[PDB]
């Protein structure tokens, strides 16, 4: 504030070495105050760059809490010289005038053969549009978003010719050699330039389209081959951008801007880290109820005709029907319908059978995911921002000092809301119906307060502080609902609905591209923590010490008492004796660390924070307290749950080995019966021997079975299942952190023992067809083959995305993707209602779908049918797809003729011969003939 | 077992040495918190600190009944840098852990006892500090003991002692007093400051604030201070009075971050000891004008 100074800055960017906080407990308010004055890009570089992996992990996550970009992932030759070449061309975007500026646009996997929600062509057009409204020098900006698409993909929709890529530079063997240094490096799996990919024969091919200043690049493809370095080479030496910008949709001296959703700081931690990133936020699509739909609509019906038909004494005969029409949505899966006409069956188990099914379709009614794609720029209007309210209105707040609408809603009728959650998990029909009703409420009276401010329109600051949410709580049929309590939450709702509408997005690009500092925020889930919002942000993580909260560690005892009881219930009322489990970052950022400390509680330790409010220590409960055995646990740590978290596995770790250690009965502690058998058998002491917390190597990420998937390229599962075995049998050591050695011989023996597996489903937005992660890092299948009595173990997922934590079959949520994403009609209606991009959407669920038959064998035969039934099968549907995409279109063909073509789809030798046609018109339309 | 996790585990040794000192402790004591505690701190030292490393070897003190137990300990006694005993109330036992460690006294780079029979407490040595030097405060302590107050009369003795010794000997009673507070303590960082404090000083050589020996924490104002000062029990009333003679001192932190602060003990004692309510200001600064 003294020296950067005189007023005027007098510096145009900051590189900090002290590898500190700006202000130390460390203060960000006052340093992004101070930074946001300033208003010039921060940079930090650790000390330690210049001179262990638990302090790197630590240090690095708090200039990011600054807002701080990183130029830095012998000499010190290479360090130096990134560093300040990074800060020239920094301070170079305040030097150089707006209508020289030159701004590259990169796109990734066009056409297409994360969950980023992005209508990417759509975007790109709003922010060449507000660059022009800017100053820059744009040229012939096309007249829509789809010419735009036409200018780089000539025919992208193979109406008349092969669709094809503007080629906007052919680079000779000899400007690519020479300015490419590094080009000979590549040359041992790739040969001789060109090579065979974005070649004509003699130049490398540069794929995309010159708007003036503005160039919009396309790289469909990724050592990286020529062609992948080659169009680098282009926007650095030969195009010279000031400035590139990708999409967060992976791993020069030019400022790299990414805009990445909101809603996963984890990549956006990496992008960072990686590629030298500044990671702008966009919101994901303003969330919708899934809705119900044609048998699953019918069956609402025929119940909400079940209150009024006992009313007449005649409730007896509609409950065979209800059952019957549940069991043809194949509910019957998901509830236990015995085959037991209603007429041999008492009041009590007619009415719990009812509560069962309804229950069931209110979770996929009520579930809120988007149905659709975000274009940069255009935010949510009030009315579609009033689902996302719902469910922010719908949590407790201690540190808003507010609680949860349905909390006081119930609390006028003397009722505790979580007895209701876990007597509607029963099926006791009454409060089936209660909870719906109460949700109806809450819809309402938060609807009330949106379309309250709707026609006050803007004359008021905040319509809550001057009404209709409590006649609209009155109307509803709950009069005695406590005023003083609704005031605050019905301030912050109003806030909540303010921050979500904010237009920030197009904003926080200019001011990276001006070579102003970009205001940070927390990364996460919207709707369970709205100070995510407003997006427009640089986006971060959270300080790795500080997790978990008190919070999340009681959450995560629930969560695992829920787990544990469920799975007693299906095995003779045995514990399990080991539980495998996946941990990603993206979870326990947006929980505080909850999947993290269900881990903990299952062998019975708690993390110790110290004086400071940090979490650096763990102990064992006694057991006593734990109520049941220590259950032994294999913990596969995703690549970037090692990048943000090695403080967390190296707790996991300390307190797997003190389990083993304890001074208990083998009965009443699992890891160290296990831990003790395979000390003999391996010839290791019983520490050693409880080794269970796993990754990949340093610098590596995933199973690649993702990718396995994702190329069709894999012969039968033991391929899939060896390639995890090689890849993620990394074992993390807390008694000597930096040696992560292969330890695949414990990773067997570990899995071996495995009687579930589990993980904690992000969001409904990043849910388990959405991404492929979840499925990669799935040991289902591979447990089975290991096992010597070759038993399938049990597959749980917990969610925690509501008040209401279910713990759910891996079954139970691939059917509740498939009901509310794929085969319902508003989730594709939605995608399909953006064009080119929607059929992507589509068939990347039908492929993580295909995943999940791999790993778990966890599909249903009936998702594949339906799939067919509704997408190829309707012939309207089926050319539209095909002729709004080619590409997309004939993936979700071989999606399906490949879940066949390996045994998980069952179907009639007709269907098959379709998709067999279609993919040869489909592959004719793309290639030619 | 049930309502205490206790351990199998009775030696942590450093995975890989690697370039760092190996410094060699054997312990003895009859608390299995200690003992965990203990192993924690070793543990952490291990995997974080990148000059040091600990092995650690001990016995609950029954586990010297047996030969196979005894034969190690004496081994283990034998190659030691530090020996700690803490609640050794057993005739029997007592005496081989003094034929055990008698020998190695001048080997020992230093030997705690914390309360014991006396035959145990006379192996105390740190540097030029041992039971001898408790000016005629060690006839007082030795036959309380002979019958967690035990272990507060001998820390509440340990600066009234300090004014009676030459300055390097009243230092090691005094980090002998840390020490002693650090095991009372007895948080895992407590144990890892008492096994770095020991290494450093006898094995391998807030910006302003309140400060008073008897309180392991700093005081950042006033009203917190005089809250503890109130609360202390060690002290007549008189000394509460806000009619007693209130004295000011000033010194720097430095003093207080090293632990050489014997003199600065000392004098907070005798001041006290007159009856007068003490204030001792401290600031890692070169203006005093600002804790004034």
């Amino acid at each position: 504030n003294e020296y950067f100074w005189d007023p005027l800055p007098i510096v145009d960017a900051v590189v900090s070495l002290t590898g500190f906080a700006l202000v130390g407990r460390q203060d960000h308010p006052r340093a992004i105050e101070s930074l946001k004055k300033l208003n010039r890009p921060y940079m930090c570089a650790l000390p330690l760059v210049f001179q262990h992996p638990i302090q790197v992990a630590l240090q690095i996550a708090i200039p990011e809490l600054d807002g701080a970009i990183e130029p830095i992932i012998i000499a010190l030759q290479d360090r130096l010289e990134a560093i300040a070449q990074r800060a020239m061309k920094w301070a170079n975007l305040r030097k150089k005038p707006k209508l020289d500026k030159k701004v590259a646009i990169t796109v990734f996997s066009f056409p297409p053969d994360t969950a980023a929600y992005l209508d990417v062509f759509g975007s790109i057009y709003e922010v060449m549009k507000g660059l022009q409204g800017n100053g820059y020098d744009v040229q012939d900006l096309p007249g829509s978003a789809k010419e735009l698409m036409e200018a780089v993909i000539h025919d992208a929709q193979a109406q008349y010719n092969s669709p094809e890529l503007n080629i906007a530079h052919r680079m000779s063997v000899e400007q690519y050699e020479r300015l490419t240094p590094y080009s000979v490096r590549l040359e041992e799996n790739w040969g001789k330039p060109p090579g065979h990919l974005n070649s004509d024969g003699q130049n490398l091919l540069i794929y995309g389209k010159e708007f003036g200043n503005v160039f919009i690049g396309v790289q469909p493809t990724f050592s990286p081959h020529h062609g992948f370095a080659a169009y680098y080479t282009y926007l650095n030496h030969i195009w010279k951008a000031d400035a590139v910008l990708h999409f967060g949709t992976e791993f020069g001296t030019i400022p790299n801007l990414y805009y990445y959703a909101a809603n996963n700081p984890s990549e956006a931690t990496i992008a960072k880290r990686r590629g030298y990133a500044s990671t702008i936020s966009y919101l994901t699509p303003p969330a919708e109820n899934a809705g119900l739909y044609k048998g699953l609509q019918e069956l609402n019906e025929l119940i909400g005709s079940y209150q009024t038909l006992k009313d007449s004494g005649r409730g007896i005969q509609i409950v065979n029907t209800i059952m019957d029409q549940a069991r043809i949505c194949n509910l019957d899966q998901d509830v236990n319908l015995p085959d037991i006409n209603a007429e041999e069956m008492d009041q009590g188990q007619r009415d719990t059978i009812v509560g069962s099914v309804y229950r069931k379709l209110m979770e996929i009614e009520s579930r809120l995911l988007p149905c659709g794609l975000h274009v940069i720029g255009q935010p949510p209007s009030a009315e579609e921002a009033i689902a996302t309210l719902v469910n922010i209105a719908s949590l407790d707040r201690e540190d808003e000092g507010i609680w949860a609408l349905p909390t006081l809603i119930a609390e006028s009728i003397g009722r505790n809301m979580e007895e209701i959650y876990r007597n509607s998990d029963k099926g006791i029909l009454a409060d089936v119906e209660l909870l719906q009703d109460i949700t109806l409420a809450t819809r309402a009276a938060v609807a009330a307060l949106v379309q309250e401010q709707i026609n006050a329109d803007g004359r008021v600051s905040f319509v809550s502080k001057l009404a209709p949410w409590v006649k609209s709580l009155c109307d509803s049929g709950y009069p005695n609902v406590n005023e003083e309590k609704l005031k605050p939450l019905f301030e912050y709702l109003e806030f909540c609905l303010e921050q979500v509408c904010a237009d920030n997005e197009f904003g926080g690009l200019l001011q990276a591209l001006e070579g102003e500092y970009v205001l940070p925020g927390p990364g996460g889930d919207p709707i369970r923590n709205p100070n995510v919002l407003p997006t427009g942000k640089n986006i971060h993580a959270l300080d790795p010490q500080s997790i978990p909260t008190l919070a999340a560690v009681q959450s995560a005892k629930v969560v695992v008492d829920r787990l544990l009881e469920r799975q007693r219930a299906e095995n003779g009322g045995n514990y399990p004796e080991t539980i495998a489990s996946v941990l990603w970052g993206t979870d326990n950022i947006k929980t505080y660390g909850e999947s993290l400390a269900q881990i903990m509680w299952m062998v019975g330790a708690k993390p110790v924070p110290d004086a400071l409010g940090r979490v650096n220590k763990i102990e064992l409960v006694p057991l006593e307290e734990l109520g049941r055995p220590r259950i032994d646990v294999v913990v596969n740590c995703s690549g970037v749950f090692r990048d943000l978290f090695i403080n967390q596995m190296n707790l996991l770790d300390q307190a797997v080995k003190l389990a083993a250690e304890a001074d208990e009965p083998l009965e009443m502690n699992f890891v160290r019966k296990h831990a003790l058998e395979q000390a003999e058998e391996m010839g290791i002491g019983v520490r050693e021997a409880a080794t269970r917390i796993f990754s990949n190597a340093s610098g590596s990420y995933s199973s690649n079975v993702n990718l396995a998937v994702e190329n069709s390229s894999w012969e039968d599962e033991s391929e899939l299942q060896e390639m995890y075995l090689k890849r993620k049998s990394f074992a993390f050591n807390s008694d000597n952190p930096g040696m992560m050695d292969q330890n695949r011989d414990m990773f067997e023996r570990a899995l071996k023992t495995a009687d579930a597996t589990f993980q904690n489903l992000d969001s409904s937005e990043i849910s388990l067809t959405d991404v492929s992660h979840y499925f990669d890092s799935d040991p289902t299948k591979l447990i089975s083959t290991l096992r010597d009595d070759g038993k399938a173990p049990a597959a749980y997922i917990a969610d925690t995305t509501t008040a209401n934590a279910q713990v759910r079959t891996l079954s139970e949520t691939v059917r509740l993707d498939a009901r509310t994403k794929l085969l319902n009609p508003k989730w594709y209606e939605g995608m399909l209602s953006h064009g080119y991009e929607g059929v992507r959407e589509l068939s990347k669920r039908l492929v993580n779908t295909m995943g999940w038959s791999a790993t778990a064998g966890a599909v249903d035969n009936w998702v594949y049918e339906d799939a067919n039934s509704t997408f190829i099968k309707d012939e309207e549907m089926c050319k539209r797809l095909m002729d709004l995409n080619p590409n997309s279109f004939r993936r979700m063909v071989s999606t399906l003729l490949e879940v066949n073509g390996r045994g998980y789809w069952e179907t009639s030798d007709e269907n098959l011969e379709r998709l067999q046609e279609l993919y040869q018109e489909v592959e004719d339309r793309i290639e030619g003939v | 077992m049930f309502t205490n996790v206790k351990s199998t585990i009775r030696r942590v040794d450093p995975e890989a040495l690697n370039g760092r000192q190996l410094l060699k402790v054997v312990y003895v004591v009859l608390e299995s918190q200690y003992q965990s505690a203990l192993s924690a701190a070793v543990r952490n030292i291990n995997r974080t600190n990148s000059s040091l490393a600990i092995q650690l070897t001990g016995y609950l003190i029954e586990e010297l009944r047996d030969p196979e137990n005894y034969a190690n300990f004496k081994h283990d006694v034998s190659e030691a840098n530090l020996f700690i005993a803490s609640l050794i109330f057993i005739e029997d036992l007592a005496d081989k852990v003094v034929e055990a460690v008698t020998p190695y006294r001048d080997n020992l780079d230093a030997a705690i006892v914390f309360p014991s029979m006396p035959q145990v407490m006379r192996l105390n040595k740190m540097g030029s500090f041992s039971m001898a030097q408790l000016g005629q405060s060690k006839s007082a302590i030795a036959q309380f003991m002979k019958k967690q107050d035990a272990m507060l009369k001998l820390l509440r003795t340990l600066p009234t002692v300090l004014k009676y010794l030459p300055v390097e000997k009243a230092q090691d009673a005094r980090n002998f007093m840390l020490s002693f507070q650090y095991w009372l303590g007895g948080s895992q960082e407590n144990l890892e400051n008492f096994l770095l404090m020991l290494t450093d000083k006898y094995v391998y050589p807030p910006d302003m604030g309140i400060w008073h020996p008897l309180s392991m924490q700093m005081f950042e104002n006033v009203k917190d201070y005089l809250e503890w000062y109130n609360q202390r029990p060690d002290i007549s009333e008189d000394l509460k009075d806000p009619l007693a003679p209130c004295i000011g001192l000033i010194m720097q932190r430095t003093h207080l971050v090293t632990g050489d602060d014997a003199h600065y003990v000392g004098m907070v004692q005798e001041l006290e000891a007159m009856g007068a309510r003490v204030i001792c200001v401290f600031s890692g600064g070169l203006d005093f004008s600002k804790p004034v």
